């Protein structure tokens, strides 16, 4: 059995009725658990057999469906409810679980504040050259962050890390990375991070020419 | 209230051996189906096996199959996952957790579980960081790039905790050779980059490595 969550990602606020569905490949008529996890802890029983609220759970989760098609709903999320929720199918000696969904909180759209910082003169000894970019308190999550090099676009020589969302703000903070060879680099003069988000209706670009 | 402990996780190299224990407090795990999950960096959770009551039945993910092998010690209230052959991909939070409810039946879901133990599986040996400045081109940036160190974590500070106000410090990414790599950065204004001084404090327990770099306009 394959269990398929939806959506992989849920923005939320409190006292919103929300909805997490968990679909199986073949029927598996009411053998399902939700759990919820928070992040670096362990995960917590809600609802199994598809619809028993484990004693202790708050009332405001419901577990519905039956064979293919199950809903987890919160009616009235609460500021503790910001997690990560599981399907589980449940046999005798063995269990399969849907991939997860994590329920964010939901501010107004903020633009990032984009920089770029180019490879330090200690690391070209080393044999690579790091550039760096940096996207500062945005919201939503999603950002796309395109390298340009002499004008031609990089891929695959680039990872990207992203901050847990704020406490105080509620926004991300993204770091894209660019990692090339000091031959590579040395051999190209223009190096550019381009940015777009949902709060910009502008592309933002921010650039650096070796040796200044 | 039931705790579940795990033990035994860490680092481990590519084609290693480790055991994982699982420890309980308040409950006896004979009338219990055990079970370990593992989350993946993702973050979604596998079902990795299952050892039924008197160890009749051990049931294995097709991913671990042959490879593991889990036991109950019902005596001292034990249970183990002894893993062989370990691949990179068994990189992992492992958690152990009982399968039950307030009324057993002979299909309950996990009504227990442990908060996990990082299993890290890895060619790579104890490396410390190399540490690089983030330079400066209204509001402006700086930081401190920590490259090629194994394994994690690693600590940032600025300004030996003096400057906390607009601090991100981000999560390592894994590079093709097998380290980390991080990097921490700090919004300030832009008048202050002549003026103030910024220097970064890292920390590589496992090396014992500490490093100040401060971080100027180039
Ligand atoms: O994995 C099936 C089942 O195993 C364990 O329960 C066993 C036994 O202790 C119970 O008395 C009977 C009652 O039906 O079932 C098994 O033989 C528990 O882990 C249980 O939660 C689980 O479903």
């Amino acid at each position: 059995v394959v269990m398929t969550q939806s959506p992989s990602t849920l923005s939320a606020s409190v006292g919103d009725t929300i909805t997490i569905t968990c679909r199986a490949s073949q029927s598996i008529e009411t053998w399902l658990a939700w759990y919820q996890q928070k992040p670096g802890k362990a995960p917590k029983l809600l609802i199994y057999k598809a619809s028993t609220l484990k004693t202790g759970v708050p009332s405001r989760f419901s577990g519905s469906g039956s064979g293919t098609e199950f809903t987890l709903t919160i009616s009235g999320l609460q500021f503790d409810d910001f997690a990560t929720y599981h399907c589980q199918h449940y046999a005798g000696y063995s269990a399969t679980f849907g991939q997860g969904t994590r329920v964010e909180i939901k501010r107004t759209v903020a633009a990032p504040s984009v920089f770029i910082f180019p490879p330090s003169d200690e690391q070209l000894k080393s044999g690579t050259a790091s550039v760096v970019c940096l996207l500062n308190n945005f919201y939503p999550r999603e950002a796309k962050v395109q390298w340009k090099v002499d004008n031609a676009l990089q891929s695959g020589n680039s990872q990207e890390s992203v901050t847990e969302q704020d406490s105080k703000d509620s926004t991300y903070s993204l770091s894209s990375t660019l990692t090339l060879s000091k031959a590579d680099y040395e051999k190209h003069k223009v190096y550019a991070c381009e940015v777009t988000h949902q709060g910009l209706s502008s592309p933002v670009t921010k650039s650096f020419n070796r040796g200044e | 209230e039931v705790q579940l402990v795990e033990s035994g996780g860490g680092l481990v190299k590519a084609g290693g051996s480790l055991r994982l224990s699982c420890g309980v407090s308040n409950f006896r795990i004979s009338a219990h189906t055990m079970n370990w999950v593992r989350r993946v960096p993702g973050g979604g959770l596998e079902w990795v096996a299952s050892i039924s009551t008197s160890s009749t039945y051990r049931d294995y993910a097709d991913a671990v199959k042959g490879r593991f092998t889990v036991s109950r010690d019902d005596l001292e209230d034990f249970v183990y996952l002894q893993m062989h052959k370990m691949r990179v991909e068994d990189t992992a939070i492992y958690y152990c957790a009982r399968k039950g409810s307030d009324r057993l039946s002979d299909n309950d879901p996990f009504d227990a579980w442990g908060p996990g133990t990082v299993v890290t599986v890895s060619p790579a040996s104890t490396k410390g960081p190399s540490v690089f400045p983030l330079a400066p081109s209204g509001t402006a940036a700086l930081g401190c790039l920590v490259k090629d160190y194994f394994p994690e974590p690693v600590t940032v500070s600025w300004n030996s905790g003096a400057l906390t106000s607009g601090v991100h410090t981000f999560p390592a990414v894994l590079q093709s050779s097998g380290l980390y790599s991080l990097s921490s950065v700090v919004t300030v204004p832009s008048s202050s980059l002549g003026t103030q001084t910024y220097i970064c404090n890292v920390n590589h327990k496992p090396s014992n490595t500490k490093v100040d770099k401060k971080v100027e306009p180039k």
